[PDB]
C-alpha cells in the first residue's frame, strides 16, 4: 500500500550538484525517519544519512558530512537530497527507505523506494 | 461465559432452574453509545435490591410467607409444573405480580421486627 | 488432603494495564480553570514490594500529550481566526533607525473592517520569519503559513501558563512511585511507593533543554533506551539546578485593528533597539558540562566526548526554544555547546536570541497560531533541569552528542518516568482444611 | 478514606489478610473523564456478583466444596504460606483460577438444590 | 412506587422504622443530564458497600458490638427515642458517626477471623 | 480566488452535464445543479468509505 | 486549490466508450422465470 515514488538522477556531468527527491505516499509522514542508501557497481550497499520528516534533523556518514544535505517540505510530503562535487565513484544508484521506529530506538527498514 | 444462554426456556420448572446461574452472571463488557452500560447496571441492581428487599438477596431459590389464595392464579400447576415452560408461566402471573411483592415486602418487614423484638431480650 | 477450596477478597494483588486516568488543576487558575479538584495526595513506603518498571513503555505518557493537545484545542477554539488578513503585503520596511532587525515597518495591506462595501488601508509591523517573499518585486509579501492552513489569533484574555498538573487514577487502579534515587529508567524497583496522585507536574514547553522540572536525587543521572546503541534521544537530568535569564528589553507598542473581532498587530516599538538575550552562570555551566561528560563517558568506555552545536532543520532545533509569557524564542545556543573532552557566577556568558510570532504548533505542524504582542519591556526567569540529547553515529573513534529533542512528547517523557499504573485483582483462592457445613 | 491501601503486600498471607477490608472499601468519588466511574462500578459489581455465585457475598473469607487437586498448583503452600506473597501466590494459580470457578458455582447450584429439596418437606 | 416518601419523620424513631422499605427502594427511572443515573448508583452502592462491610448487608435493621459509654452522646435517649423525630439525634451523633464506623468494621473483621479460626478446626 | 484574496484567477475543468444546469439567454451560462439550494462538500479521497 | 484542495476531472486519456454492464441472458433469463413462477403463487388466476 505505502509507496515511496522517487525522481531526478540521469547522468550528472563531473564537479556537477545534482538533487534527487522521494514522494512519500500517504502513511504519515511525521512518524517514520528515512534513510538514504545507495548501491555502487559490483559493491554492497552502505548508508548515507537519515533524516527526521518531523523537524528536518539530519544526520551523515563520516566520510560524507562535507557533501551531504538533506531537508524537507512537510505541506507536500516531499523529501530532497543535495550532493555536491559528484566524483567519479559516485556512479551509483540512490534508494529511499522507511524506517520502523519504537518510542525511543531506531530498529530497521520495511519499505524501500 | 456464554452457553446456552435462554435454552433452559421449553423444559419442566425443575430442570430447568438448573441453569439459572448461567443467565445470573450475565453483566459484562460512536461516543453515544456508552449508555447501554449504564441500562444493563440499572437492571440488576433493581432486581438484586428488590430480592433484598424480600430477604432473598443470598439465593436463587428462596421460599416467603403469605400463602396462595384462590385468587390471583385460580390454577392447580403442580401437576402442570412438569410439562410447561416459563413463558405461558409468566404470562399468566404478570397479572398478579405487583400485588404479590407488595405482600412479600412487607412480610420480610414482619419478620425482621419480631427478630428484632426476639433480639431486643438478649 | 482434605485441602478445600477456600475465597478471599480484598486481596493485595495486581497486574499491569491501560486506563484513562483524571487530571487535576490548582484551587485558583486564570474543564481546567476550576477542575478537577485540588488533592492531597498521600504516601506510604511499602515494606518488600519489588516492581519493574520502563519509562519508554508506559501507556500515561501518551495521555498526558493528548489531553495537553486536546486542552489546547478548547482553548484556542473561541478565539479569533485571521482569515481575511491574507492579502498581499506591499511593504518596503524602512522607517525606524534601527529597521534592519525586524524589516517589518509601518507594513501597508487592505481590510475590509466596519463596513462590507468599504475596504480600507493599514499597516503594521511584523518580524521578517514571520513573512515569505513573493516574486517579483520585494516589496509583494505573505504571511508565511496561510497558503497552507488557517491561523488563529490567541485569546489574549486566556493567557495560559504552566501551571501544575496532579494525575490522580480511578478506584480500582493504584498508581506506583518508584522511590530509587539512581533509577535509570528500566529494571527493577526495590522502593515501591504508591500514592492517590502523582505531583504537580507542569506542562513545560521548550526544545533541546527544560526549564521548570524537578531534580534528581543522586548526581546527574543518564536516562536512555537500550534496545540498540542507535538511540534517537538520550536524557540527561540534573540535580543541581542552574539559573537561566532572559530579556526583551525594547518596549512595545500594541495597536488593534478590528474584523467586530479586534485583531491585535505591534504598533511602533518605543526607546532603542537592542536584540533580546540570555545570561548564564558561567562557571556553573560547564563545571556542569564536565559533570555531564564524567557521567556520560561511564556508558560508553574508550572514545572522545565532543558538544557542537545542532545542524539542520527547523528553527524549532536548531536554537533552544521557550516562552517568557506571552512571547516565543529562539536563542542561538552555539556557544553552549563547544567544548571537547578526553579520557561561582562570574564572566557571565551572554547569547544572543530571536523572537517570532506566528507559532506553528509545537506537536505537529498543519494548524498555525498568531501571538498578539507584549507591550513594554519583558523579561523571564528559570532554572533548568536537564538536557535532551542525541549521538550522531557512524563517525568512528569519536562520540559526539548534539542537542535535539523537538518532539514535544519527549519533554514529558523526561518527567513521568516516576510512575507506573496497576489494575488491581483484589479476588484470590487459596488451599485450606475446612469446608461448608450444610 | 486511604491508608496503607496495600502495603499488606510483602507479609504472610493471614497477615495480608487481617487488612482486606482497606481494600475492599474503595468505590469512591474534562467532559470525557465521566467512564471512569462507570469503569469502577462495573469491576466491583462483576466481582460482587461473582461472590454471590459462589454463596459468598456476605463475607470477605469463607469455604467451598471440591477439594484440592494434586494438579493445578502441586504445592505446599502451607508451610511457605508464611514466606510468600498473592503476587507469587496468584502467578502460580492464574492458571487454573479459570477452571475452579465454575467447579465453585455448579457446587453452589448442588447446595441451592439439596437445601431447596429438605425444604421442600416443610 | 412513592408514598410518603419522608412522611415517617415527626413521629417517634420506632414507628419511623415502620416505613424504611419505602425509603430503601428508590432507586428508579439533554445528553448533559446523564450524569444523575451515575450519581444515584454512587450513592445506593456506596452505602450498600458500607453496610456490607458492617456485616449488615441483609437486613434494613441489624445489631453489632461496642458501647455507647460517656464519651460520644452523653446522653439517654430511650425515654426520648419517642419524642425526637430522628433529624435532632442525627445532629446530635454526627459529631461521632465517623468514630463509630472504623470500629464497626475493625468488629466485623474480628467476627470474621474468630469465625474462621473455629472453623480452621473443622 | 485561490491563495491571494486581491487575485482572481481563471481556471477550467470538466463536468458532466447531469451536474450542470443551463441559466438564461446564452447557453455557455451555466450552474452547479445543487448550489441554488445547498451546500457542496467534496467526499475526502483518504477516506474512501 | 482553495489551502484546501479541490480535484476536479482533467483531460480524458484513450479513446471514448459509454460505461456499460454485463449480464450473463439464460441466468436473468431463468431467474425471471422462477421469480414469475413463485409470484403468481400469492396471486391467483392473473397474468
Ligand atoms: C506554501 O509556501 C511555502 C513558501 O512560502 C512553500 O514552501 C516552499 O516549497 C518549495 C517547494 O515546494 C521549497 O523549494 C525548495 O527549496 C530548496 C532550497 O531552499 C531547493 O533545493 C528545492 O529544489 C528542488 O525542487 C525544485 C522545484 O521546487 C527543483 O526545481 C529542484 O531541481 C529541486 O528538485 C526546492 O526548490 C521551498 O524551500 C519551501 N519554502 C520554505 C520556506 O520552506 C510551501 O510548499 C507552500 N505550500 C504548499 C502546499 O505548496
Ligand atoms: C518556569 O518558567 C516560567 C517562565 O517560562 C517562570 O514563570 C514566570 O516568572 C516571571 C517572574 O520570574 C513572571 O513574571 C511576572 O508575571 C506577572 C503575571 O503576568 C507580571 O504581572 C509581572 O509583571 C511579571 O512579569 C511570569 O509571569 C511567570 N510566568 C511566565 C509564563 O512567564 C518560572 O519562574 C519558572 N520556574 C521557576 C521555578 O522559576
Ligand atoms: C548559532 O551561532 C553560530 C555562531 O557561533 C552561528 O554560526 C555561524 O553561522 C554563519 C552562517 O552564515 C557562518 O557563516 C559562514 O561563513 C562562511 C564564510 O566564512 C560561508 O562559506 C558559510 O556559508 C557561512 O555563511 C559562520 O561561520 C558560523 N560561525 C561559526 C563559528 O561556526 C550559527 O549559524 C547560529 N545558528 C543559528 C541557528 O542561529
Ligand atoms: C568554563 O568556560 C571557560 C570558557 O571556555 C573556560 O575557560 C577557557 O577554556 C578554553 C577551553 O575550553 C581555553 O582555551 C581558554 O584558555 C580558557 N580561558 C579563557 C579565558 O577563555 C573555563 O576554564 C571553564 N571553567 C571550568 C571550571 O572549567
Ligand atoms: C498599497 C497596499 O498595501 N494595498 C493596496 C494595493 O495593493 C492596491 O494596488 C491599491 C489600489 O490603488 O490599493 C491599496
Ligand atoms: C535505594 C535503592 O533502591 N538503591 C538501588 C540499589 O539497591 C541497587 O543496587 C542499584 C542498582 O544496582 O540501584 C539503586
Ligand atoms: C530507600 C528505602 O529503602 N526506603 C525509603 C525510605 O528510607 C525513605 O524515608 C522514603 C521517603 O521518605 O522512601 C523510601
Ligand atoms: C568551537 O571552538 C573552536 C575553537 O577554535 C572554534 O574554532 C569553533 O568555531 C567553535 N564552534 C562553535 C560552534 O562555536
Ligand atoms: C430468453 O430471452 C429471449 C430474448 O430474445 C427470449 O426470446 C427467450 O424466449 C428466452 N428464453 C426462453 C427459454 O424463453
Ligand atoms: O527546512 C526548511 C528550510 O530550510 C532551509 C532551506 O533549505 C529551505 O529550502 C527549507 O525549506
Amino acid at each position: 500500500q505505502v509507496r515511496l515514488a522517487q525522481y531526478g538522477g540521469g547522468v550528472k556531468r563531473l564537479g556537477a550538484t545534482m538533487t534527487l527527491s522521494c514522494v512519500a505516499s500517504g502513511y504519515t509522514f511525521n512518524d517514520y525517519y528515512i534513510h538514504w542508501v545507495r548501491q555502487a557497481p559490483g559493491q554492497g550497499f552502505e548508508l548515507l544519512g537519515y533524516i527526521d520528516p518531523a523537524n528536518g534533523r539530519p544526520d551523515y556518514a563520516g566520510a560524507l558530512r562535507e557533501r551531504l544535505s538533506f531537508y524537507r517540505d512537510k505541506s507536500m510530503e516531499t523529501l530532497y537530497m543535495d550532493l555536491r562535487s559528484l566524483r567519479y565513484d559516485d556512479t551509483a544508484m540512490y534508494y529511499c527507505v522507511r524506517n520502523v521506529g519504537t518510542a525511543g530506538s531506531l530498529l530497521h527498514y520495511d519499505h524501500w523506494g | 461465559v456464554f452457553l446456552g444462554f435462554l435454552g433452559a426456556a421449553g423444559s419442566t420448572m425443575g430442570a430447568a432452574s438448573m441453569t439459572l446461574t448461567v443467565q445470573a452472571r450475565n453483566l459484562l463488557s460512536g461516543i453515544k453509545q456508552l449508555q447501554a452500560r449504564v441500562l444493563a447496571v440499572e437492571r440488576y441492581l433493581r432486581d438484586q435490591q428488590l430480592l433484598g428487599i424480600w430477604g432473598c438477596s443470598g439465593k436463587l431459590i428462596c421460599c416467603t410467607n403469605v400463602p396462595w389464595n384462590s385468587s390471583w392464579s385460580n390454577r392447580n400447576l403442580s401437576e402442570i409444573w412438569d410439562n410447561m415452560t416459563w413463558l405461558q408461566w409468566d404470562k399468566e402471573i404478570s397479572n398478579y405480580t405487583q400485588i404479590i411483592y407488595g405482600l412479600l415486602e412487607e412480610s420480610q418487614n414482619q419478620q425482621e421486627k419480631n427478630e428484632q423484638d426476639l433480639l431486643a431480650l438478649d | 488432603e482434605n485441602l478445600w477450596v477456600t475465597v478471599y477478597y480484598g486481596v493485595p494483588v495486581w497486574k499491569e494495564a491501560k486506563t484513562t486516568l483524571f487530571c487535576a488543576s490548582d484551587a485558583k487558575a486564570y474543564t481546567h480553570a476550576c477542575v478537577p479538584t485540588d488533592p492531597n495526595p498521600q504516601e506510604m513506603v511499602l515494606k518488600n514490594v519489588t516492581e519493574n518498571f520502563n519509562m519508554w513503555k508506559n501507556d500515561m505518557v501518551d495521555q498526558m500529550h493528548e489531553d495537553v493537545i486536546s486542552l489546547w484545542d478548547q482553548s484556542l477554539k473561541p478565539c479569533v481566526k485571521l482569515t481575511p488578513l491574507c492579502v498581499t503585503l506591499n511593504c518596503t520596511n524602512a522607517t525606524a533607525s534601527n529597521s534592519s532587525i525586524i524589516e517589518g515597518m509601518k507594513c501597508s495591506f487592505n481590510i475590509t473592517t466596519e463596513l462590507r462595501d468599504k475596504r480600507e488601508k493599514k499597516n503594521a509591523l511584523f518580524y521578517k520569519l514571520d513573512i515569505v517573499q513573493l516574486d517579483g518585486n520585494s516589496s509583494q509579501y505573505r504571511l508565511i503559513n496561510c497558503n497552507t492552513s488557517v491561523i488563529t489569533q490567541a485569546c489574549p484574555k486566556v493567557s495560559f501558563d504552566p501551571i501544575p498538573i496532579h494525575y490522580c487514577a480511578p478506584a480500582g487502579y493504584a498508581i506506583l512511585k518508584c522511590n530509587n534515587k539512581t533509577f535509570t529508567g528500566t529494571g527493577p524497583c526495590n522502593n515501591v511507593s504508591t500514592v492517590q496522585c502523582t505531583h504537580g507536574i507542569k506542562p513545560v514547553v521548550s526544545t533541546q533543554l527544560l526549564l521548570n522540572g524537578s531534580l534528581a536525587e543522586g548526581e546527574i543521572i543518564i536516562r536512555s533506551e537500550n534496545i540498540t546503541k542507535n538511540v534517537k534521544t538520550i536524557i540527561v537530568h540534573l540535580n543541581e539546578s542552574v539559573k537561566i535569564e532572559c530579556t526583551r528589553p525594547n518596549n512595545k507598542t500594541r495597536t488593534s485593528i478590528r474584523i467586530g473581532q479586534w485583531f491585535y498587530a505591534t504598533g511602533q516599538v518605543i526607546g532603542d533597539i537592542r536584540e533580546a538575550y540570555c545570561n548564564i552562570n558561567e562557571s556553573k555551566w560547564n563545571e556542569t558540562l564536565q559533570r555531564v561528560s564524567k557521567k556520560l563517558k561511564e556508558y560508553f568506555p574508550h572514545k572522545n566526548i565532543t558538544f557542537q552545536p545542532s545542524s539542520g532543520g527547523d528553527l524549532e532545533i536548531t536554537t533552544h526554544s521557550f516562552n517568557c509569557g506571552g512571547e516565543f524564542f529562539y536563542c542561538n545556543t552555539s556557544s553552549l555547546f563547544n567544548r571537547t573532552y578526553m579520557a561561582n557566577s562570574t564572566r557571565t556568558i551572554t547569547i544572543h536570541c530571536r523572537i517570532k510570532q506566528i507559532i506553528n504548533m509545537w506537536q505537529e505542524v498543519g494548524r498555525a497560531m498568531y501571538a498578539p504582542p507584549i507591550a513594554g519591556n519583558i523579561t523571564c526567569i528559570s532554572n533548568i533541569t536537564g538536557l535532551l540529547l542525541t549521538r550522531d553515529g557512524g563517525k568512528n573513534n569519536t562520540e559526539t552528542f548534539r542537542p535535539g529533542g523537538g518532539n514535544m512528547k519527549d519533554n514529558w517523557r523526561s518527567e513521568l518516568y516516576k510512575y507506573k499504573v496497576v489494575k488491581i485483582e483484589p479476588l484470590g483462592v487459596a488451599p485450606t482444611r475446612c469446608k461448608r457445613r450444610v
